[PDB]
């Protein structure tokens, strides 16, 4: 019996996990809030709790979360804006009122680029004022990746602050802490996307549609678990992320815990490979219980030819439990099946299913289900062919020029899409090369296609919110499942207009040079993208051509340092040479 | 109750 949930939550996580949640749940709504209102506000929510794991009978302890965090969101929000889209949200009682803040999320928000000071200024300020100085860390990333898994932030969190217990004690600081630093900064990147994907599932496909992800990704880590276990995991693994997918942070971070803690006493029962993720200590070990290898699969498993295809009772037996008969089915393939994309397992259930559908109602069922192994071979070659060629072209191209490889290709294909968002997208589908060409090929499509799965879906949260080419729409909307086959697919738009010839749009100047290599690069890109926009016939061959004598363009006027008029007059000699082609 | 102090 706990009368008091915000007591039981407290004592459940501990003071600093508690702390450092709240100020990620206001963050992540109240995004636009300064940092000064959130310290502030999480300082009166730890008053209040520790107030109530004294005495659970004081003021306003027996409410809610919702309740007390509806009421403090609100007025909060309401203090400076007095009517707005949180205005809005406030007018309603619970808890309609609760499920309107999720509309009051900014995928991207407008928010300044964060620019670190002196490795001696930081240090200082970290020796200086501790807390302050982490809790700045805290609010400026989830206020900028509102999806962020709160309690993967929370180990983020404990590296980042041990970066600099470290480095600060060290004879080369500089040297030791950035990169430490940077590299948080990617890995902090890649772990938000991996949420959004999540969260984006959930609430555009369902409860199912995830749970379906789930038995998939955790059959093959986990094969020699029975279906059972996999099947409570998944239930509670899909809890976890629909509460902190709907913002109830204490409680998701809460339930993980718990889920690491039942994973590791039921080690037998599931996995060979977490020992030594279960001797890490709490955030470490639910980090490292996410990320763990593959079990080796039992030994002599039977062909799924026998109870899913050859028997002729299937489609009595998929109607007395479908989910429950699909899932076994999911899971039977899954875990034979570490090699294959978790969204290619998805896409072969879901045309098993399919066929059940139509087979059990024709006449003869068995002879009309028979054959349905023979629709996955198509299935599973066309990633097989995907990655294997896209891998050679990574090959001798490296990750720069095979983002311009993918830049000229996804520009044909959606051409109405923003510059901006076109290089974004295709610069992180380059980052397959990288990622995944080194495993060898009997790990690459789990690693190349699940990949993209994040990426594509980084595009469809960015056109959603200004949407500009219905192609991109369909492939978004059509099937969670099926994007990165509807995206390979598209053929290059012929009804596109090409853009009218703008001279400003290919004239650079010497302020190029001043760049960060990752900016310069971004420019660079943006004018490819803008070619292609204007001559959108134009080959692989002829703009190859042109980025070379482009790249040679900008390294051949930097070196000059001369009165920079190189850019003027060498680069419209560029453009007569790039118009040969 | 409704009060409020702080407590606590
Ligand atoms: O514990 C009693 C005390 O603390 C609290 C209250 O609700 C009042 O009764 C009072 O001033």
């Amino acid at each position: 019996a706990h009368k008091s949930e915000v007591a039981h939550r407290f004592k459940d996580l501990g003071e600093e996990n508690f702390k450092a949640l709240v100020l990620i749940a206001f963050a992540q709504y109240l995004q636009q809030c300064p940092f000064e209102d959130h310290v502030k506000l999480v300082n009166e929510v730890t008053e209040f709790a520790k107030t109530c794991v004294a005495d659970e009978s004081a003021e306003n302890c027996d409410k809610s979360l919702h309740t007390l965090f509806g009421d403090k969101l609100c007025t909060v929000a309401t203090l400076r804006e007095t009517y707005g889209e949180m205005a809005d949200c406030c007018a309603k009682q619970e808890p309609e009122r609760n499920e309107c803040f999720l509309q009051h999320k900014d995928d991207n928000p407008n928010l300044p680029r964060l620019v670190r000071p002196e490795v001696d200024v930081m240090c200082t300020a970290f020796h200086d004022n501790e807390e302050t100085f982490l809790k700045k860390y805290l609010y400026e990333i989830a206020r900028r990746h509102p999806y962020f898994y709160a309690p993967e932030l929370l180990f983020f969190a404990k590296r980042y602050k041990a970066a600099f217990t470290e480095c600060c004690q060290a004879a080369d600081k500089a040297a030791c802490l950035l990169p430490k630093l940077d590299e948080l900064r990617d890995e902090g990147k890649a772990s938000s996307a991996k949420q959004r994907l999540k969260c984006a599932s959930l609430q555009k496909f369902g409860e199912r549609a995830f749970k379906a992800w789930a038995v998939a990704r955790l059959s093959q880590r986990f094969p020699k678990a029975e279906f059972a276990e996999v099947s409570k995991l998944v239930t509670d693994l899909t809890k976890v992320h629909t509460e902190c997918c709907h913002g109830d942070l204490l409680e998701c971070a809460d339930d993980r815990a718990d889920l690491a803690k039942y994973i590791c006493e039921n080690q037998d029962s599931i996995s060979s490979k977490l020992k030594e993720c279960c001797e890490k200590p709490l955030l470490e070990k639910s980090h490292c219980i996410a990320e763990v290898e593959n079990d080796e699969m039992p030994a002599d498993l039977p062909s799924l030819a026998a109870d899913f295809v050859e028997s002729k009772d299937v489609c009595k037996n998929y109607a007395e439990a479908k989910d429950v008969f699909l899932g076994m089915f999911l899971y039977e393939y899954a875990r034979r099946h570490p090699d294959y994309s978790v969204v290619l397992l998805l896409r072969l259930a879901k045309t098993y299913e399919t066929t059940l559908e139509k087979c059990c109602a024709a006449a003869d069922p068995h002879e009309c289900y028979a054959k349905v192994f023979d629709e996955f071979k198509p299935l599973v070659e066309e990633p097989q062919n995907l990655i294997k060629q896209n891998c050679e072209l990574f090959e001798q191209l490296g990750e720069y020029k095979f983002q311009n490889a993918l830049l000229v290709r996804y520009t044909k294909k959606v051409p109405q899409v923003s510059t901006p968002t076109l290089v974004e997208v295709s610069r992180n589908l380059g980052k397959v090369g990288s990622k995944c060409c080194k495993h060898p090929e009997a790990k690459r499509m789990p690693c190349a296609e699940d990949y993209l799965s994040v990426v594509l879906n980084q595009l469809c949260v960015l056109h959603e919110k200004t949407p500009v080419s219905d192609r991109v729409t369909k492939c978004c909307t059509e099937s969670l499942v099926n994007r990165r086959p509807c995206f390979s697919a598209l053929e290059v738009d012929e009804t596109y207009v090409p853009k009218e010839f703008n001279a400003e749009t290919f004239t650079f100047h010497a302020d190029i040079c001043t760049l960060s290599e990752k900016e310069r690069q971004i420019k660079k890109q943006t004018a490819l993208v803008e070619l292609v926009k204007h001559k959108p016939k134009a080959t692989k061959e002829q703009l190859k051509a042109v980025m070379d004598d482009f790249a040679a363009f900008v390294e051949k006027c930097c070196k000059a340092d001369d009165k920079e008029t190189c850019f003027a007059e060498e680069g419209k000699k560029l453009v007569a040479a790039s118009q040969a082609a | 109750g409704y009060x409020x102090x702080x407590x606590x």
